[PDB]
């Protein structure tokens, strides 16, 4: 018999639909006393092979051992569920993107922003110790969630499954130039993640969406082929300027590791 | 249906072609690309791939297709990949074979472009 049955789809209480797009639907719900979010995945040409792969790839995402990583609580196997489905806890503030750019009630201060940066760096350092790496679509402000005590957490629900279309990139502004152009097996994926963190630093400094005026296709082609880069923000400390520049080094090999920037960010805390 | 617009109204065929030319430039000009000729400028598959990302809001990683195809076979692969992107976005499997586009069949080309126009004419 199988090692895991996964979560029983019949035990999910679907409360309210949150959104729908190309990749599927997000719902707020309840399961075994937990407030959850459910992703119902939309997959063209679903097959036994893809279902087998989904079920092999989901257990890796159930990471309960680090405060700055948000696990997949579990997944519904399809069959017998109607559709392949992922479950996480509901994070009350939503994504870092929501908190920074759609924050109608208060503006997070820069002490909180530095704490977000440290949280994300700690979670990424931990994920980078895993062997092999867990494939993700990308680190960006939509794949980081903000929990009830404002802890930032890297969402494992951003997993990239072996069947999902590598040809469509929806947040290229956070992607390293080499990763816009080369297959992942031909890049250092850890160094590519550091570029993404550099763009997150830029986002925390400017409180702007990177390249907001451009479409995703414009961003990817201009960053890859025309050298488009975020402009270094004026009026910031030389220390923050220097950190942003080293994390955004054009040479992937010269970018620091996450475990090197954690102590730098620790020192930038108020405590 | 579309076949009456092609053969037996050649000034409406010219109006459909002028319509499609305006539409594809609305998007491809954002990459500093200009289309003047529907007979050949989509045959190698590159502009169809770039167009799909402009219309459906994604970047296509350059390792996923041949940005500068160097053979008939790579052009066919680009057009096949673009057809997959179209189906990803909801369109039915396109009628022409990918080779029909690479071989500059004007009818095969305008059918594909017209279906993109039917769907995405209001994308900004
Ligand atoms: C389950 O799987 C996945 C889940 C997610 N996404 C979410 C995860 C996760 N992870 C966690 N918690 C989430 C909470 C959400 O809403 C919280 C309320 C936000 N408001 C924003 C505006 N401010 C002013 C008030 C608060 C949310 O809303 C859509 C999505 C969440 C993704 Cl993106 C992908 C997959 Cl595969």
């Amino acid at each position: 018999m199988n090692k895991h049955s996964g979560i029983d789809f019949k035990q999910l209480n679907f409360l309210t639909k949150l959104n729908e797009n190309h990749s599927g639907e997000l719902w707020k719900g309840r399961w075994q006393g937990n407030d959850i979010v459910v992703k119902v995945l939309k997959v063209r040409d679903w097959s036994t092979r893809k279902s087998r792969d989904f079920n092999e790839e989901c257990p890796r995402l159930r990471i309960f051992s680090h405060p700055n990583v948000l696990p997949v609580l579990g997944a519904c196997q399809s069959p017998p569920a109607p559709h392949p489905t992922l479950i996480t806890h509901w994070m009350p503030y939503g994504s870092l993107y929501n908190v920074l750019h759609e924050g109608t009630n208060f503006v997070v201060d820069q002490s909180q922003a530095v704490k977000f940066a440290l949280d994300m760096a700690r979670g990424m350092a931990f994920l980078h110790t895993l062997e092999p790496l867990i494939p993700r679509h990308a680190l960006n402000s939509r794949s980081v969630m903000i929990d009830e005590d404002m802890t930032a957490r890297i969402s494992m629900a951003d997993v990239k499954f072996s069947f999902q279309s590598p040809g469509r990139m929806y947040a290229p502004a956070w992607v390293a130039p080499e990763a816009l152009q080369k297959k992942p097996e031909d890049t250092n994926r850890r160094s590519a993640d550091m570029w993404s963190f550099a763009v997150l630093l830029w986002e925390l400094v400017t409180r702007e969406v990177p390249f907001a005026d451009l479409s995703n296709m414009e961003i990817g082609m201009k960053v890859a082929l025309e050298g488009l880069r975020p402009t270094i923000p004026p009026g910031i400390s030389p220390h923050v300027s220097k950190l942003m520049k080293i994390c955004m080094n054009e040479d992937p090999a010269k970018r620091p590791k996450f475990d090197m920037i954690v102590p730098i960010l620790e020192k930038m805390q108020d405590k | 249906a579309f076949d009456t617009l092609f053969d037996h109204a050649p000034d409406k065929l010219n109006v459909v072609k002028k319509t499609l030319i305006t539409f594809v430039n609305k998007h491809l000009n954002k990459l500093n690309l200009e289309v003047t000729e529907l007979e050949t400028q989509f045959a190698d598959g590159v502009y169809l791939v770039l167009l799909m990302g402009l219309l459906e809001g994604y970047f296509v990683p350059l390792h996923s297709f041949f940005l500068t195809p160097d053979s008939f076979e790579q052009k066919v692969l680009n057009v096949s990949f673009a057809f997959e992107l179209m189906q990803d976005g909801g369109l039915e499997k396109p009628k022409p074979r990918p080779e029909d586009i690479v071989n500059c069949d004007l009818k095969s080309t305008l059918r594909v472009l017209y279906n993109l126009f039917t769907k995405y004419r209001n994308v900004e």
